[PDB]
């Protein structure tokens, strides 16, 4: 008989912990693997692929139509859309990136915002996409918007147009849930030039907007979604 | 002078040009193969039809129209009744397959429109009813027809509300599955190359669909003035490395 | 590992920024394709976003009751829950479920926790050490009706034995019986018009069941069983897109009626901040 | 050290540390570089 | 004393864990083992003899005449027997295989069924027995049976006919207690001529019929048999 | 035709033993080309040597 | 690690992996070649 002496803690159950345990089946043989296309192994694998953005959330029930940022011919000077950068709340929310965040508290790295040009082909158009670093206020107008990370993109052949928001920190991770220390911005969207139709067209044309991580990002301290909950257990 | 843009899928005894594609997706970076025998469980030596089986079927065509919502299609369903593919189907007891899918719409320099084209593994449909109803058979086995996401609900079918994918999940969200836009400005096809993608080697392509093919408008259908307000949306699809095994009687299937 | 290099001012003919969508790829854009940028390492890993970590903690799967009194004129144990059961399944209790449906097929050894509270509701006296056993009854073998069967004896079906106020724990290798479980299986057991549809036809694997051992005091005691699940040695396969709606059923994907618009309507317009 | 017999009863597994997001970020057949034009 | 800490399932006892013990009679002698021919080691070794399958079980007590399937002379194009593959039920159920497939939840593997026919030694016949695969229905007539797997069986001076049901199945295992989506199909057995019995002779003739395991099969995931019970301890 | 406009034709080649297909469900089971109108103005379809006999009569 | 003095108090034994059913399925005293005739 070895002389032992048992530590606070003995007895516990912590659903994090990760030890040993007698199997109930003993020499059970399981059925061999076979090969199955798409295997994940990190949660940073998939948040770089991108998903679209509800940016046109000024509905009343959810329909295909928030994902569509409306374009207005001949409007210049004027403003396209805007919006913070909760990534884990509003916009962003429900989009793939939004709802993976959200099982982690912390995240840290750059996002990709595109957005994709659908108007007919023999129209064109410049906008200014515009990323303003944290401590200033969404911009009002282009030229306070232009004074920050900004891209001309100008529509073309090559249909979508890939900004950055770069990763402007002083503290290095911010929070999931939006909090003020730790904001990180604003994201705007102004006419350069302005759209215009080509004949016998009209109306309105729609950009649609995706977002992904880029592979800078850094996700930490697993917790609970706020994205679901139940009143009673299901059956079937 | 290669672009892109350009190209051509010979198979079978078939062959399809597009001269505006946007480069073509391989799910999950897989290209369709035959099952290697360390994978395999049934003894029984496969059929390997080859050409008469993987050369290209196209469905009958949609009309895309400003009010469309957008058009769901099942494998290997859509293609139950499609020349030796559907009878091999009917008669063999297991079978499994990849496919090249080509999805067509041409328009003008002057509409403008956008099409999501995906590929769901393992789509499980949601019933309207809510609560645990169940969605009969039929209807998820549409056939060549394919569901019609504009339709109204039926009772024993599943829901057809385009923001949930029809199970619970948004719209938004749908570029995580292999996928490629048909956007009328850039685009004129979209092409898909599926490998096998199931939890057994081979299965029966009667009780189990593997993947749903979904085609839905996501930027409207706008057309020039005076215009006809609407265009054709062709679905062509080839089986390709199919394989069939366990021959037998011939499987009777609900309705 | 530099999570950015140095970069300066650009002036080409080789745009990085744009790209066409409609191919169905996610370009790998970075900062410095579109900014001038100073190099910065990494200083991660993405450890804890590994699958073995975001499925391995144990979580809540089931909780159900059982009582201890006298069966004397009981015509129905299982009705009176002098033992009761459960038909084992994964997808009852929705907060795991989530986090399992964001893969199609997922293949994984599970570990169980049980832990086993008591209650004694109708004021009491002395209660004596309560002893539960939790046997797995696997498809095709006797249930038990009764809550001191033959069943119990259990000589070939694995069984625990535990105390009330304690915990069990012991892990069962993956039990499937394909090389994965479906999350999703979009078909039926056979071609009959009328048979269920979803997986509950694909994961049967059978109910778990629990009782007291001990006899009856003179007092009731309500025991409220707890099951925890921690998956370990996790793989998982084509990753799909979140859950957006409540849940209504085990192993449907069916959503309520009139359920609520799920994405957040903005105070204000799309210009808003 | 192992204390048990099956290997269900061994701990959790150690980190893939694999990570390849292009069989879900670029599944496309034809090679993109970036940089080079999308579409040719 | 070296420092300790317990963790959850301590002092649990699971009928199937496997530890060390002392030994309550501390050093005694057991007798010596002397040889016995007939040593088992798997059951597997043992599910490899065949057994006769009580096929005609149509009486309404249990009697020597469920083992035999009769035959009847001259008739043409007609169905000997049908049953389904439930190995775990019905005829099977019964039979040693199918009373050690009863101890396991899932089996994979091929079967073998033969026949041994008994009439007069001057008769003659050719039957045919078909093994339909899951997912058509039992065949109706010959015409169906004959599509499937299936043996032209000549009775001739070799009196048995052993037929194997090759592992038709997607899934690599199924359940020994019967379920749909795990079903195993069908086994039919008709005229392919007839019965011709010499002169002097009359009436039915019958075949026995066994079953056993190919080396092929495995079992797996042990538990209770529905086929014992009891409801009070037995005594001496 | 114009070149701002667009047009997408099925050419099917049926080799001897059915009849001249009917509508193209029909048609597009046997030697058949997608053919897409775009800038290369031309689509050239073989009808390959599809025979028993190794020769056939011109008239 | 055996804790214990007598053989009767270690665990469970080890796969036999010996199956041989030919003492059950063959116990023929002339041998049977499987595709030669069973009686010549
Ligand atoms: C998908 C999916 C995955 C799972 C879990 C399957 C687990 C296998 C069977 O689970 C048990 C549970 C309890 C016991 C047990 N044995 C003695 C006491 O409890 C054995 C196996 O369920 N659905």
């Amino acid at each position: 008989g070895l002389p032992t002496t048992t530590l606070p803690g003995s007895g516990q159950f912590l659903t994090t912990d990760d030890r040993q345990s007698p199997s109930a089946l003993p020499n059970y043989e399981p059925t061999p693997r076979i090969h199955i296309p798409g295997k994940v192994h990190n949660l940073l694998e998939i948040i770089q692929v991108d998903t679209l953005i509800p940016m046109n959330n000024t509905h009343t029930k959810d329909e295909v139509n928030s994902y569509l940022i409306p374009l207005n011919a001949n409007r210049q000077n004027e403003q396209v859309f805007g919006t913070n950068l909760f990534i884990g709340d509003g916009v962003f929310k429900t989009t793939l990136l939004g709802e993976i965040v959200q099982y982690y508290t912390h995240w840290s790295g750059s996002l990709r915002f595109s957005l994709m040009y659908t108007g007919p082909a023999l129209s064109s158009a410049k906008l200014i996409l515009a990323y303003t670093p944290p401590g200033a206020r969404g911009p009002q107008d282009r030229r306070e918007a232009m004074l920050g990370t900004h891209v001309v993109w100008d529509i073309g052949l090559q249909s979508t147009i890939v900004m950055t928001i770069p990763w402007t920190s002083g503290v290095q991770f911010r929070y999931t849930d939006p909090d003020t220390y730790t904001s990180a911005g604003f994201l705007s969207c102004w006419y350069q030039t302005s759209l215009i139709l080509p004949p016998e067209t009209t109306g309105q044309v729609y950009l649609l907007s995706f977002i992904s991580a880029c592979p800078d990002f850094k996700l930490r301290l697993m917790k609970d979604t706020q994205t679901i909950s139940q009143t009673v257990a299901l059956t079937e | 002078g290669y672009s892109d843009r350009v190209q051509q899928i010979t198979l079978g005894n078939s062959t399809i040009t597009t001269q505006e594609a946007a480069n073509a997706v391989v799910c999950y970076a897989e290209w369709p193969e035959y099952l290697p025998d360390v994978d395999a469980s049934d003894v029984n030596k496969t059929s390997k039809p080859d050409t008469s089986v993987c050369r290209f079927y196209t469905l009958d065509s949609k009309t895309w129209t400003t009010g469309s919502k957008g058009w769901c299609w099942k494998l290997p369903d859509a293609l139950k009744d499609m020349g030796v593919f559907g009878q091999n189907m009917f008669f063999h007891s297991l079978g499994r397959s990849g496919y090249t899918v080509h999805v067509q719409c041409n328009a003008t320099k002057f509409h403008s429109g956008c099409l999501l084209v995906v590929v769901i593994p393992e789509h499980q449909l949601a019933s309207h009813e809510g609560g645990n109803v169940s969605v009969k058979y039929t209807f998820t086995h549409p056939g060549e027809r394919g569901i019609d996401l504009s339709s109204a609900n039926e009772v024993g079918g599943p829901v057809k509300d385009v923001l949930y994918n029809m199970n619970g999940t948004l719209l938004g969200n749908l570029l995580i599955f292999p996928h490629q836009f048909i956007n009328l400005r850039t685009n004129n096809t979209a092409t898909i190359v599926i490998p096998y993608i199931n939890s057994v080697p081979i299965d029966s392509m009667t009780r189990h669909n593997n993947v749903s093919l979904m085609v839905i408008p996501i930027a409207p259908l706008t057309v020039p003035t005076g215009a006809t307000p609407s265009l054709p949306i062709t679905v062509t699809i080839a089986p390709m490395c199919t394989e069939f095994s366990g021959i037998r009687s011939k499987s009777i299937v609900p309705q | 590992t530099v999570a950015s290099i140095s970069s300066g001012p650009k002036h080409t003919q080789k745009v990085p920024i744009l790209t066409a969508n409609e191919t169905g790829a996610t370009m790998p854009v970075l900062p410095s394709d579109s900014i001038e940028t100073r190099t910065t390492y990494m200083h991660f890993n993405g450890s804890e976003t590994d699958v073995e970590c975001f499925l391995g903690r144990a979580a809540c799967v089931h909780v159900t009751e059982i009582q201890n009194k006298d069966a004397t004129g009981i015509d129905n144990h299982r009705e009176a829950k002098l033992f009761n059961d459960w038909k084992i399944n994964l997808s009852s209790l929705v907060q795991l479920r989530k986090k399992l449906e964001l893969f199609t097929y997922v293949r994984f050894d599970s570990e169980y926790t049980i832990l086993a509270t008591a209650s004694q509701p109708d004021s009491a006296n002395y209660s004596s050490n309560l002893v539960v056993q939790a046997m797995y009854v696997p498809p095709g073998a006797p249930n038990p009706k009764e809550w001191d069967d033959y069943t119990w004896q259990s000589a070939s079906n694995p069984s625990v034995f535990f105390k009330v106020g304690d915990t069990s724990r012991f892990s069962v290798p993956y039990v499937g019986l394909a090389s994965a479980y479906n999350c999703f299986y979009d078909g039926y057991s056979h071609d009959d018009a009328e048979t269920q549809y979803g997986i509950t036809v694909l994961s049967h694997m059978g109910s778990m069941a629990f009782r007291i051992v001990n006899e009856h005091d003179e007092h009731k005691t309500l025991v409220k069983i707890r099951v925890y699940h921690r998956a370990k040695h996790v793989e998982a396969w084509i990753p799909r897109a979140p859950r957006a709606l409540p849940y209504t059923s085990i192993g449907r994907t069916n959503y309520p009626k009139n359920t609520e618009p799920v994405i957040k309507k903005r105070k204000g317009d799309i210009k808003s901040y | 050290i192992n204390y048990y017999k099956d290997a269900a009863s061994t701990s959790s597994a150690g980190q893939s540390l694999s990570m390849d997001p292009s069989k879900f970020t670029e599944p496309v057949k034809d090679l993109m570089l970036k940089g080079a034009p999308a579409l040719n």
